[PDB]
């Protein structure tokens, strides 16, 4: 049962889950200039709601 | 304020790169001569890095209702110069290639040292622009510099657009400080609150606008989407510039307005400050595992490396070296961005694969595994001293999600980084002074980045040196 | 002054909005021009007189012009621009209004929670202008001049036929 | 006081006539006179792309109006600015020249090839 | 006895309508055009602020504004100029080589 190494694989979780979160976070991406403004004013209202809330 | 023959003085590298900029248009003017303007762009440049000791022998005073100089000025300017003069210097054999006119890049990458300088002097809202701006319209050029190129043209129209848009947001955000304070110093942005109303609704979407111009400047999530397609497209040297001297002199003017301004101590921007350091630091080191192109790779690093600067933005009131660790790291990634980025320029020009690299350019290999693990914040190296640095600030302000935000997007940058660096020694199916002269200045970066690893000492003394005024 | 102030900016807001859903380039560019008369119209209102003046003799006589002169040059006749219409289709729109909403209410909820006294619409003079331009201010007209020049080398850089 | 809302007044009737005016002149030129068809009559008159040099021309008219703007501010204010204003104006108009001068010599403001 | 509020106000409304016209259209040229109606309307709350408080620094900083705005749209326009020349259409979702 244990010749496969489990404690090695459970410590190699974090690997996989950082590979994952790389590739979705590759996805934004895109090329497109379009989505580069509107993500752009998604972040300005992000950081204003979020001022505006922390005040 | 008038300005006296000090104030003049103290206008040193100002007035050398603008009658630079002067001479070398009117050198083009005259005869077309490549090698003799951009020995005119690099004589100007090293003049005001040289006048820079008469400007430190004049002290630290006030030049203008706008302009500070003190020692903090000098280390930016130093730092813009510095990045100005490589700049210049792998740009040559690369333009050496170039069918079209190339005497206007010595231009345009003199205009954009003197925004830089400007940026590094500013103690105003209308220097911060102006030299944002001054910063920007000629790396415009630069990027697109190559236009016939596809990649060229799309990162220099993606830049333009998004400036612009970054340049409209920083705008209405000073015009709504302006409305709320009434005066445009760095010093008076709240000055007019008391009692622990510091936050006022309109100082604070105003200073929120300026954030999100200004962290499209750093490259800061979530405005960072543009740093690996204008990395990429750029020409490496224009690269090379937009990686170090606009970032750096963009984060010195931020240091200065967040030293300055009375409500750069707020609770709500220090935690919206730490939300978009966390969220750089993870998400540059995380879009970088699964690189093969070198500059998107450095792109995504520099979003890291402006995170781990955040970082050390964040407790400047609290703790008392946070410009120090803010400096000692920018002269790191200075060295360790200018002979990465000058190897790529190198083994990009003339205008016309890493892996295998030590089989042909063995030094360049090794120039660029020394930047490589200097990026990671390995010891021996002073990209470790500024991530000691960083840490050691964040250590003392409790900032212990940033701490292990710097942790964990340094495991990271090390898979990817030695990933680049061990895949420069496996196996893989010039000729002139300018070309030994890049060498040269990428050699002279991975010995001082060796040396300042090893012994960081004089640096931190020299970084102590420039204090900027209480 | 009032009256002249929020019929103009009426105007204004109502002809960007023309601008920002139109398909013809140069009645977009025409309304753009009414816009800024009306924002002159608002700057007179309220005693910036050389900043309404500027921005009918370098807003609406240059930067428009020069709009309007690259719109010549491409002779738009809307190909696959009209015949598309894809900005009056709802679902690409919803979003980035509704963003440009609730960053509206954000800002507004930042404007209307700072103290106002009013705006005495005393006239300010262009020779005030002038003094505190060449007086306090020297280094940003100089460095301006560098921005223009540096916009000048750029876009002549860019834009030649050869 | 009295004059100058007068004097607003008397502006404010000149614009809206002068409008008025030439809307009218339209108004009486469009009603007035009979119409009639031909078949050619629609076809433009044809007597029976464009250069980038136009675009650098009205490019440096932009840059040199603004340009322009600043020595307009200068301008009004000579006097009060003293001898030191004199000396940033002509830093500035120093700049302008030398500006021109590169354009002229590189053939930008030529026209003919 | 305008309020600096209503002014401000309308410099926030335009601004956001110049994103809206920056973001909806694909035309280069329409996000020009709207480039500069958000410098515009910044231009305009400098002046209303410069305004309020009886000072020439709002005046001064929209000469800066516009001095951007120019040399922004001139270099703006040339890029649109050469993608127009090149490409022979002016759809930015066109331009998007580099991605990943
Ligand atoms: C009538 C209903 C609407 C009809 C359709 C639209 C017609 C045009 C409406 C806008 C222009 C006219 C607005 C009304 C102005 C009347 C005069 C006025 O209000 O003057 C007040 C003030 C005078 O100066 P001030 O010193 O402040 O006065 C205080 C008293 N001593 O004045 C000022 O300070 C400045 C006055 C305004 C600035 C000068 C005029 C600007 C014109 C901009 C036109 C924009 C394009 C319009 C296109 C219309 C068709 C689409
Ligand atoms: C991805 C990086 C995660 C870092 C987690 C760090 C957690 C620190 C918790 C500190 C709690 C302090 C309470 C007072
Ligand atoms: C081909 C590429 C097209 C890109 C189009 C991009 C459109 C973006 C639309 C964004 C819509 C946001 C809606 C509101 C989201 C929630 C509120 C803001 C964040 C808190």
């Amino acid at each position: 049962l244990l010749k496969r190494d489990p404690l090695n694989s459970m410590m190699n979780i974090p690997a996989v889950l950082s590979r994952f979160a790389g590739k979705g976070l590759l996805l934004s991406e895109n090329g497109y200039l379009r989505w580069y403004v509107a993500s752009m004013s998604i972040g300005a209202v992000v950081v204003l709601a979020l001022l505006m809330v922390l005040r | 304020m008038t300005i006296t023959p000090q104030n003049l003085i103290a206008l040193l590298p100002l007035l050398i790169v603008g009658l630079t900029v002067v001479v070398v248009m009117l050198s083009i003017a005259w005869r077309r001569n490549h090698f003799l303007n951009a020995t005119l762009s690099v004589i100007g440049l090293n003049a005001a890095l040289v006048s820079l000791w008469f400007v430190g022998q004049a002290g630290a005073m006030d030049v203008t209702p706008l302009m500070r100089v003190d020692g903090f000025a000098m280390l930016y300017t130093g730092l813009v110069l510095l990045a100005s003069l490589a700049t210049c210097t792998f740009a040559y054999p690369w333009l050496e290639g170039y069918n079209d006119n190339k005497d206007e890049f010595y231009l345009l990458v003199l205009i954009a040292a003197l925004g830089g300088i400007l940026l590094a002097n500013a103690n105003h809202l209308a220097s911060l622009f102006l030299g944002i701006e001054l910063i920007s319209l000629p790396l415009f050029g630069l990027v697109g510099y190559a236009f016939r190129q596809k990649r060229s043209l799309e990162a220099s129209i993606k830049y333009t657009i998004l400036s612009a848009a970054a340049s409209s947001f920083l705008l209405f955000g000073m015009a709504l400080v302006y409305a709320q304070s009434g005066d445009l110093s760095f010093v008076a942005l709240g000055k007019n609150l008391g009692d622990g109303m510091l936050n006022e609704p309109l100082l604070l979407a105003g200073f929120g606008l300026m954030i999100v111009g200004l962290g499209f400047k750093l490259s800061l999530v979530p405005f960072h989407l543009w740093t690996p397609d204008v990395y990429q497209g750029a020409p490496a040297p224009v690269s090379t510039f937009l990686a170090t001297a606009s970032k750096i002199a963009i984060f010195g003017v931020v240091m200065r307005l967040f030293l300055y301004a009375p409500v750069g101590d707020s609770e709500a921007i220090r935690v919206v400050l730490a939300i978009i350091a966390f969220a750089s630091i993870i998400f540059g080191n995380l879009m970088a595992l699964s690189q093969t192109n070198i500059k998107r790779l450095l792109g995504y690093s520099s979003i890291s490396h402006l995170g781990y600067l955040l970082v050390a933005l964040i407790a400047l009131q609290t703790g008392e070296m946070s410009m120090e660790a803010v400096g000692v790291y920018l002269a790191g990634y200075l060295f360790s961005s200018l002979g990465a980025f000058g190897v790529v320029s190198l083994m990009s020009s003339p205008y016309r694969s890493y892996r295998g690299l030590f089989w042909h350019r063995p030094i360049l290999a090794a120039v660029m595994t020394v930047m490589m693990l200097s990026l990671a914040g390995i010891p021996m190296t002073l990209g470790f001293i500024g991530k000691f640095y960083v840490l050691a600030v964040g250590v003392q302000a409790h900032l212990w999600w940033l701490v292990g935000a710097v942790v964990v997007g340094s495991a990271i940058g090390l898979y990817y980084y030695l990933r680049v660096a061990v895949s420069l020694y496996l196996h893989a199916p010039p000729s002139n002074w300018q070309y030994s002269a890049g060498g040269i200045v990428v050699l002279i970066s991975a010995l001082l980045v060796l040396v300042l690893g090893v012994w960081p000492q004089p640096l931190i003394s020299i970084v102590r040196l420039a204090m900027p005024l209480m | 002054m009032e009256f002249a102030f929020y019929i103009c900016g009426l105007i204004a807001i109502l002809a960007t909005l023309r601008v920002i859903t139109h398909t013809n380039p140069v009645h977009a560019l025409l309304y753009l021009i009414i816009s800024l008369l009306a924002i002159s119209g608002v700057f007179f209102s309220l005693g910036a007189y050389f900043a309404g003046a500027l921005e009918i003799i370098v807003y609406a006589g240059a930067i428009m012009v020069l709009f309007v002169f690259v719109v010549m040059m491409l002779n738009l006749g809307g190909s696959e621009i009209e015949q598309e219409r894809q900005w009056l289709k709802p679902q690409v729109w919803i979003g980035p209004a509704i963003l440009s909403a609730i960053m509206l209410v954000v800002i507004v909820y930042a404007i209307l929670g700072v103290n106002d006294q009013g705006i005495d619409g005393t006239p300010i003079s262009a020779k005030a202008v002038g003094i505190t331009l060449f007086g306090p201010y020297v280094l940003a007209v100089e460095l301006a001049s560098m921005l223009l020049l540096a916009g000048l080398v750029v876009a002549f850089h860019v834009g030649r036929e050869e | 006081s009295t004059e100058v809302i007068a004097h607003h007044w008397a502006f404010a009737i000149f614009l809206i006539v002068a409008i008025g005016l030439c809307c009218l002149m339209l108004v009486g030129g469009w009603f007035l006179g009979g119409r009639a068809r031909a078949r050619s009559k629609n076809v433009p008159f044809e007597s029976g792309r464009l250069s980038a040099k136009f675009y650098l021309v009205a490019m440096f008219f932009v840059i040199f109006d603004v340009e322009a703007l600043y020595l307009f501010a200068w301008s009004t204010s000579i006097r009060e600015s003293g001898w030191v204003g004199f000396v940033e104006a002509a830093i500035f108009i120093f700049v302008l020249l030398a500006g021109l001068v590169y354009l002229v010599r590189i053939g930008a403001l030529d026209w003919t090839p | 006895m305008i309020p600096l509020q209503h002014g401000l106000i309308l410099a926030a409304i335009l601004f956001v309508l110049g994103l809206t016209g920056l973001v909806i259209r694909r035309n280069l040229l329409f996000m020009l055009i709207g480039l500069e109606i958000m410098i515009n309307a910044s231009a305009l709350a400098f002046v209303v602020a410069g305004s309020y408080w009886g000072q020439t620094d709002g005046q001064v900083m929209y000469i800066l504004a516009i001095s951007l705005a120019a040399a922004e749209a001139s270099i703006g326009l040339a890029l649109l100029l050469q993608l127009h020349r090149r490409r022979q259409n002016l759809n930015i979702d066109s331009v998007s080589e580099m991605r990943g």
